[PDB]
């Protein structure tokens, strides 16, 4: 019951601690049909050298941690053929499946929430002012949410009681979403299909989801305990489609 | 005996999330691997092993 | 699917975490029958009072430990009727359940193998001399092997990576074994049908086969958990047969 | 009221491995017995029990 | 198999951590029936303002903590409806549950045995004298245990072997009892059912039963463990009957 393994492509995913799976809005992901369709062109398919895990780089979970977050796509622009059939293409199309991974010992203590968030258009620390693209996204690393308020010129303000976006940070649960509570499970999976008001979209222009995670009760624990906890993110692509070959664009 | 042409690839391990434990337990612990083959697995062509060797006859 | 219960004669077994149990080769214990005998006489069957469990002494796994062995029969030749049986016939033939236990904390960490090996001949560290018969065996006290290479007249080559036979210990896997993982189970069974290239053999002169206890992860702990960890062994002989009664032998 | 002639053995308890913590635990525990009788037991003839009495009436 | 959930009146009690309930005598709670019955008048039933679930006041189990009683009824007439139906009338007759609760971590050791004494006559600490009713209940407040002889006047004699009543207190198994093992299990639940010898009686002259909770292993903990473990005490009636309505009485 808290055993799972998944496959995708020539990866496999194995857990011992799992709670569930977390279907976006029970809509698995799927391709794009034909009296749904708007572009001409016969698409391309690659279909096991795009879909498959990837795995960012690891977060420190410390003490005093506020949160972190990463964009979707721009987190993939370098991983291996997916990000190549992205450089060569003006429309894509894709899900995902993420796994997100952190263990500890039945003496620490802890939680985390992980949340999915379409469209998640964000503010800027300056009034009257607008945000840089290196403010929202750094890659495959994540940006940092802070304790207080912030200052300075075209970066996010980025307290994590409100999230970047104006709200009250406990109503995120009405996104797609599972916790990481330390004395349950160790892994959190949720499977997000294609959302969007167009039936494709470029990869490079418009972001289509963010990741959040974020710990609602500290990482505490004892005398000689380990002190070094890392959390891990791994995704993978799903039902991927491109359209509309030329050369490869330039950033 | 590989060469350049019949290579084969790496493998790796790394950190993806990290190792937690509670205080009273040891922070350093290990890993043990083991190796098998698999039911689509076959070998040919026999020769002798360089393993095993000797200078004179009684040994 | 944890719990185990093992009954024999007036002798029974519990344990609420065991792993499985291993049939050696598939190959049950049973009795000699008419179209594989050579032996003439009727052979006498004690059958409650030879095959039952009997417990060793106990050793101590402390944080240098290189391991332990056993030879088998001759570990036996002092129990009950199995050892005054042995004494005063000329031919023996038996099976074996054999069980290991060792308890420890949630706390500990450690990995002990078990293997069982027929026909473990061994070798002197005096390369051009010959062992002695109480360098290979104590009776129900335990041989040690060493960490470094050994000196001595007349005494086992004993560091541990050969394993006294000149192999790869790595490679004992080849043999029946169970592992205790420190975190997962407290107690290794194996099952163990009689091996020879004869129907039946003199239990005296001929060692059957030896019992290896080698911890491959140290034994491990903290600040005041307990310190004292022992290791225990408890075997029980089956189908049990003697032929060729007359006065009893002695050493 | 057992003699040498209606005996009937001994139980004894011993270490088959030994007990093992980890960190911050206590070091010393306790175990505890308890007795009953199965379904075949009966017992037979009548006496009066010698762990009750009195020296006088009005007790 | 170990969670559980008690529904009654507006209250309910989970469990997560539940060996199992004891039905006293194989005997559920019942009404009284016509062909048992003596008294005349008919009946009132509340049924759910009185059949629910009170909570009493907690006793901190300390390292050299000899042990807790309470009597019954007289523990519940200040408890709402059943306390205000028991001063308006002159019979009554119910039923119990009883479940008490305490938690701790996989590092602490104890053991409490939980037991219910139908009809517990108590003796007095001087031979020839007699109790007085504080000496006996303290209404939702426990009595204390001793672990020695003790003296006063009017006082009950209240070393822990003896139990009050002059018998050994390892044979109390005898009623109906579970026992709680810190490292087993959190909770004990007991269902009483109505026990006398007349079918109905006045609540406020007679104790039915007495509830004790005595440590046989005492409470251990090791270096920087929680010193503060508390136990707690719920109790429902069932099957609620009273009769012969006059004016409130008083004490």
């Amino acid at each position: 019951d808290r055993v799972r393994s998944i496959t995708l492509g020539n990866s496999t995913i194995t857990t011992q601690e799992s709670a569930n799976v977390v279907v976006a809005y029970g809509r698995w992901p799927e391709y794009l049909k034909d009296n749904e369709a708007t572009a001409e062109d016969q698409p391309t398919q690659p279909d096991v050298a795009t879909c498959r895990f990837y795995t960012l780089e690891s977060v420190t979970w410390e003490r005093d941690s506020p949160g972190w977050w990463w964009k979707f796509p721009d987190a993939l622009k370098d991983m291996g053929l997916f990000g190549q059939n992205m450089y060569y293409h003006y429309l894509g199309r894709a899900g995902y499946t993420i796994h997100v991974q952190c263990n500890a010992s039945k003496f620490h203590q802890g939680c985390l929430m992980v949340v999915c968030v379409p469209e998640a258009e964000m503010g800027c620390s300056q009034v009257d002012g607008t945000v840089n693209e290196h403010s929202l996204s750094e890659g495959e690393t994540a940006k940092k949410f802070a304790s207080t308020s912030t200052n300075g010129t075209n970066t996010v303000q980025s307290i994590v009681t409100n999230a970047g976006m104006g709200v009250g940070v406990g109503n995120l649960t009405i996104f797609p979403h599972q916790w990481i509570n330390l004395r349950t499970n160790n892994c959190a999976t949720i499977v997000m299909p294609y959302i969007n008001n167009v039936p494709m979209d470029n990869m490079f222009r418009h972001h289509n989801f963010t990741l959040m995670i974020i710990p609602f009760v500290p990482l505490d624990y004892s005398s000689d305990s380990s002190t070094y906890v890392p959390i891990t993110v791994t995704v993978a692509p799903m039902c991927a489609e491109y359209n509309g070959l030329r050369l490869a664009t330039s950033l | 005996q590989q060469d350049e042409y019949t290579s084969a690839g790496n493998v790796t391990c790394w950190y993806q999330t990290g190792i937690v434990v509670p205080a009273g337990t040891p922070t350093s612990c290990s890993i043990m691997c083991f190796v098998s083959a698999c039911n689509d697995f076959s070998v040919r062509l026999l020769k002798d092993t360089p393993f095993i060797e000797q200078s004179a006859l009684l040994q």
